C-alpha cells in the first residue's frame, strides 16, 4: 500500500543519513520515504536497533511511542545519551 | 551521492570521522593533538540528501591513492582510524574491516566501534549465566538472527578471542601476557562487564588501550542520571576537570 517510488527522500539531519543504510538498504529497497509506509507506522523491526528502542522505552510491547517518532532532532539526543 | 571533507598535508595523520558532535572528547583531544602534533588532517563526513558526483564509503582511502598517485601506486596509509557515533553502520564497518584485512594484515592500530551487546557461542568460566545469554543473542529483542553471523566482520563482536580465532585462527588456549599492538573498545552499551571479565581474565594491557562504553541497559534507560554520570566520569577519566 503506497510502496511506489517516493519522490521525497532526503535526511533532514546528518544523523538521519545513516537510516537509509540500516533500513532502506535491507527492509526498504522499494524506494520509499517519510510519506507513510509499512515502516513509518511502526514495527518490531528486524535488526539489533530494536534493542535501543525496547530498552530505552522500557518494554514497548505494542507501540514504540516516545522512542523515535517523538523527536525531530535526533542529533540532540545523541549529544546527551549515547 | 555522498559528501566528504578532507584536508591532508604531507600525509601527517588521516583521521576519518563519520558524523561527530560537540562533546567533552573534542574539548580534551583538541588541546592534546594541537600540542603534540600539527598540520593534522581533518577528514569528516558531510550530511547527504542530494547526489553530487560519487560516494566515499571508506573507498575514499583508495580513491586518494588512485587519484593522487595515479602515476604509480606504492602503498596507502597504514594506521587507519575510523571514528563516528554508536548506531549500526554494519555496511560501513564491513567496508572498513574488509579493506583493512585485505590491505594490511599486520595492523598496529585497530578500533572496534559500535560493538554489539551480544556474543557468539563461547564457553567461559566467567559466570553460570554467562554462557546462557551468550548463545541466546537476544538482549530482550534481537531479530538480527540473519545478521549476527555477519556482525563478526561487520560490527566487531566483544568476543575478541572468538573474532581473531575465526579470521586468523591462530589463537592458542592461553591468551595472557599478550600486549604489544593498539586496540580500542568502543561499544557494548548493555554488556559492559563482558569486556571487563574477558579483557582482564588474560591480565594483558597493551601499550595503548582504551575502553569507552555507553549505556543502553534498562538501568540507564530508567535512571538516565546514572548514564549521564558515567559519561562525565568517562570524559574526565584521562584528565580531571578543574
Amino acid at each position: 500500500m503506497g510502496v511506489t517510488e517516493a519522490q521525497y527522500v532526503a535526511p533532514t539531519n546528518a544523523v538521519e543519513s545513516k537510516l537509509a543504510e540500516i533500513w532502506e538498504r535491507v527492509l526498504g529497497v522499494s524506494g520509499i520515504g517519510i510519506l507513510d509506509n509499512f515502516f513509518q507506522i511502526g514495527g518490531h523491526s528486524l535488526k539489533a536497533m530494536a534493542v535501543a528502542a525496547q530498552v530505552h522505552r522500557e518494554y514497548q510491547v505494542e507501540l514504540p511511542l516516545k522512542v523515535l517518532f517523538a523527536q525531530p532532532t535526533i542529533k540532540a539526543l545523541a549529544q546527551y545519551v549515547a | 551521492m555522498s559528501q566528504l571533507f578532507k584536508s591532508f598535508d604531507a600525509s601527517e595523520k588521516t583521521q576519518l570521522i563519520c558524523f561527530p558532535f560537540a562533546g567533552g572528547y573534542s574539548a580534551s583531544f583538541r588541546p592534546l593533538h594541537a600540542f603534540l602534533q600539527g598540520e593534522c588532517e581533518m577528514l569528516a563526513a558531510e550530511p547527504p540528501g542530494h547526489g553530487t558526483n560519487q560516494t566515499s564509503a571508506i573507498e575514499d582511502l583508495e580513491e586518494l591513492t588512485d587519484l593522487y598517485k595515479q602515476e604509480l601506486n606504492l602503498r596507502p596509509d597504514r594506521p587507519f582510524v575510523l571514528f563516528g557515533h554508536s548506531m549500526g553502520g554494519m555496511i560501513t564497518f564491513r567496508l572498513a574491516q574488509k579493506l583493512e584485512r585485505e590491505g594490511i594484515f599486520p595492523q598496529a592500530v585497530i578500533i572496534s566501534a559500535i560493538q554489539p551487546p551480544h556474543i557468539q557461542r563461547k564457553k567461559v568460566s566467567h559466570l553460570p549465566d554467562d554462557q546462557f545469554l551468550d548463545h541466546i543473542i537476544q538482549l530482550g529483542g534481537m531479530p538480527a538472527e540473519l545478521v549476527e553471523n555477519k556482525e563478526v566482520m561487520s560490527f566487531f563482536l566483544p568476543s575478541f578471542r572468538s573474532d581473531y580465532r575465526a579470521l586468523e585462527q591462530f589463537e592458542l588456549y592461553d591468551l595472557a601476557q599478550i600486549q604489544s599492538p593498539v586496540h580500542v573498545f568502543n561499544g557494548l552499551d548493555d554488556k559492559k562487564c563482558i569486556r571487563d571479565a574477558e579483557g582482564w581474565k588474560k591480565w594483558a594491557k597493551d601499550i595503548t588501550f582504551h575502553q569507552f562504553d555507553g549505556g543502553h541497559m534498562f538501568l540507564l534507560s530508567q535512571t538516565e542520571e546514572v548514564a549521564e554520570r558515567i559519561f562525565a566520569i568517562l570524559n574526565q577519566h584521562p584528565i580531571i576537570q578543574p
